[PDB]
């Protein structure tokens, strides 16, 4: 779920 | 065959008695369930409702139904009268004054085809009261033993000490616990 | 405020029955049923329908009808919002308001809708009170109650419910420490014959996903806040300091969860990634006409396009199409005049289109105006505002959460004259 | 309705899920049977007396929800 979010 | 979990029950007692009880104002009912129930003598007001309480005693889950004595809500009782197996009536002991419409109303009751065949049980309340009516007089004041066809017996009591109210329950494990 | 409430589908039936100031007939649905006759469409229901003694405010949503019943004056909006909150909660319970999911779990709605409204009036209303009120209904939790005999409802009032933070559980702890964020951007567009733009704004929200544990302290800011206008608020943000600081402190809810919305001024020009050519022929009473569309990119910032649907509502006189797709799909129907075109994603080696012959009805005149296009589409890893979050920090807790955040825009009321 | 003399008689129960289901039976019909209902008011009057104030509040808008003239004083 983590993939596809930009590290923030 | 597998019968084991009634046999299991049967181990510990699967003897339950479906009791309801019924009476007038003030006889103290309530009174008696919760001291059998809890033991204590718990601070109420009159009943309005109904209450239920389950008691195991002897290794019987005896299960009585708290119906309030107020005339508002007396002709309901007969909608606890299918299925029961005992019944009680509690007697204030010294209440002279509505004897007679005690007496009436159990014969009521006693004339109720779904409680024809139940087993009376009367509780003569308040044995404690310097005026307190004595069993006999208490019966003769019933005409308890008129009652025909009919297994009924009266044991005096006193709530507030639980005098005999373990009594009425070891009748009662032989009548309602009776041979079958 | 609310006597009553029917759950009507569009067919004509009514599946959840509910009363809670008194017993309403059922007889009071004909005067909807009356007025959903006479519109042509149940978009164009009236909300407001006003019967011999009782009022009716309803709500149309995913072939639903949530039609409430109140006999006295109550603000519209407060109905409005709650019917619809109602909705939401059942979508939030059985992932969307079907008439399928009240009837498969009609005693659980039934419970909710007792938890939720009480005498008419707001009673449960905050999703994570409820969620603690009344458990989900989780498969593997009903094994667990089959087997223990343990219940859906709790004995204990949700200790959030009583504090200072209303909108969240408390005690709630995660393993896995971490927290979505969603940046939404729709564009809103009217384009006209010429390919002007006749009028467009950015509709923006902010959701979040947060799995927290404890109570962090949240504080999200911007690199370009001065983008931001007409913010929508969460009532959990610190709008104090949102004002002075302009920063968006708060301690957020559990779970699924809508922080902010906001818009984009027109000042500021809006991109418009995709333009249409087009050519529709229509000759008066003739057999058929010509129908020619090409979709392509325009200011699509170097990304890819995708997600694209073109819809189409044609004239009576249209019966039929003769087209042939690049890509995708092309369908039509008939029986509501609907042109329906998958267009799929954009590759500038090639622009999508859709062209042919249209059978039109011999006899029949030719339209006054061609059907206005209705264009669906998405880019990912794009916030078309170029609103970009500066940073997201968090206090209260010691853990280290996962941090991350996505940017996309999509088509909002985007429609294209002709 | 026609259960209404059956169902009643749960009121008691300690089954709180059951509770609950009674509950919203009572709401339905209470106003219609209302001799009858008259068998559940003391359940409420004990629950308003419970230490557990989600109980006591349960009772307390069950309670003011049966719509018979009689508990008036009551409630
Ligand atoms: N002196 C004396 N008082 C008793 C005795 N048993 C009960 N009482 C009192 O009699 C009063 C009425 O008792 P309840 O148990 O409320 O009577 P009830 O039969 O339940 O009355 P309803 O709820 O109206 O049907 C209370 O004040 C009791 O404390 C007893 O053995 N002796
Ligand atoms: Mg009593």
């Amino acid at each position: 779920s983590h993939a596809g979010y930009q590290t923030i | 065959g597998n019968i084991f979990a009634n046999l299991f029950k049967g181990l510990f007692g699967k003897k339950e008695m479906r009791i309801l009880m019924v009476g007038l104002d003030a006889a103290g009912k309530t009174t008696i369930l919760y001291k059998l129930k809890l033991g204590e003598i718990v601070t109420t007001i009159p009943t309005i409702g109904f209450n239920v309480e389950t008691v195991e005693y002897k290794n019987i889950s005896f299960t009585v139904w708290d119906v309030g004595g107020l005339d508002k809500i007396r002709p309901l009782w007969r909608h606890y009268f299918q299925n029961t197996q005992g019944l009680i009536f509690v007697v204030d002991s010294n209440d002279r004054e509505r004897v007679n419409e005690a007496r009436e109303e159990l014969m009521r009751m006693l004339a109720e085809d779904e409680l024809r065949d139940a087993v009376l049980l009367v509780f003569a309340n308040k044995q404690d009261l310097p005026n307190a009516m004595n069993a006999a007089e208490i019966t003769d004041k019933l005409g308890l033993h008129s009652l025909r066809h009919r297994n009924w017996y009266i044991q005096a009591t006193c709530a507030t000490s639980g005098d005999g109210l373990y009594e009425g329950l070891d009748w009662l494990s032989n009548q309602l616990r009776n041979q079958k | 405020m609310i006597h009553s409430l029917f759950l009507i589908n569009c067919s004509g039936d009514i599946f959840l029955e509910k009363h809670w100031k008194s017993v309403v007939s059922q007889s009071v649905c004909d005067y909807f049923f009356e007025a959903q006759e006479k519109a042509a469409d149940v978009e164009n229901v009236p909300p407001v329908i006003s019967t011999p003694h009782h009022y009716l405010i309803s709500i149309y949503r995913d072939k639903l009808f949530f039609v409430s019943v109140i006999q006295t004056e109550v603000p519209p909006l407060f109905v409005i919002e709650f019917l619809h909150r109602v909705a939401d909660t059942f979508q939030d319970y059985f992932g969307e308001c079907s008439e399928a999911a009240i009837k498969d779990n009609v005693v659980i709605v039934y419970e909710l809708l007792e938890e939720m409204l009480d005498n008419g009036f707001p009673l449960a209303t905050e999703s994570n009170i409820l969620k603690e009120l009344i458990k989900p209904p989780t498969i593997l939790r009903s094994v667990v109650n089959s087997i223990t005999g343990s219940s859906n409802v709790g004995d204990t009032l949700p200790t959030g419910q009583l504090s200072n933070i209303p909108w969240r559980r408390a005690g709630v702890k995660y393993t896995n420490n971490e927290a979505y964020f969603d940046v939404v951007e729709e564009i809103d567009a009217i384009i006209d014959k010429s390919g002007s733009t006749v009028f467009a704004e950015i509709q923006g929200v902010i959701d979040a996903c947060i799995k927290l544990s404890g109570m962090p302290d949240l504080s999200l800011s911007f690199m370009n806040p001065r983008l931001l206008d007409d913010v929508s608020f969460h009532p959990c943000i610190r709008f104090k300091r949102w004002e002075s600081e302009r920063v968006l402190s708060f301690i957020p809810p559990d779970g699924n969860f809508r922080l902010i919305s906001y818009r984009v001024s027109s000042q500021n020009l809006v991109a418009i990634p995709v333009y249409v050519k087009h050519s529709i022929s229509f000759k008066e009473n003739s057999s058929c006409g010509r129908f020619d569309i090409t979709i392509g990119p325009k200011q699509n910032m170097g990304k890819t396009i995708e997600g694209i649907t073109v819809t189409v509502h044609m004239p009576k006189v249209v019966l039929n199409m003769n087209l042939t797709p690049t890509q995708g799909s092309y369908t039509f129907d008939p029986v509501t005049k609907v042109l329906t075109w998958d267009v799929g994603k954009i590759t500038p080696q090639k622009l999508p289109s859709l062209k042919g012959l249209v059978n039109l009805q011999s006899g029949a005149p030719k339209p006054e105006e061609n059907p206005s296009l209705n264009i669906q589409f998405k880019i990912q890893q794009l916030a078309i505002s170029g609103l970009k979050v500066n940073r997201l920090d968090m206090y209260g807790e010691k853990y280290k959460p996962f941090k991350g955040v996505k940017y996309v825009t999509k088509a909002g009321k985007f429609q294209v004259r002709t | 309705s026609e259960l209404f003399p059956a169902v009643v008689k749960n009121v008691a129960s300690k089954n709180i899920e059951i509770k609950k289901l009674v509950y919203v039976y009572l709401v339905r019909y209470a106003e219609e049977q209302q001799d009858l209902a008259l068998l559940s008011i003391s359940t409420f009057q004990r629950a308003l007396k419970d230490p557990n104030q989600l109980i006591r509040a349960s009772a307390l808008r069950v309670l003011s929800s049966i719509r018979v003239p009689i508990i008036v004083p009551i409630m």
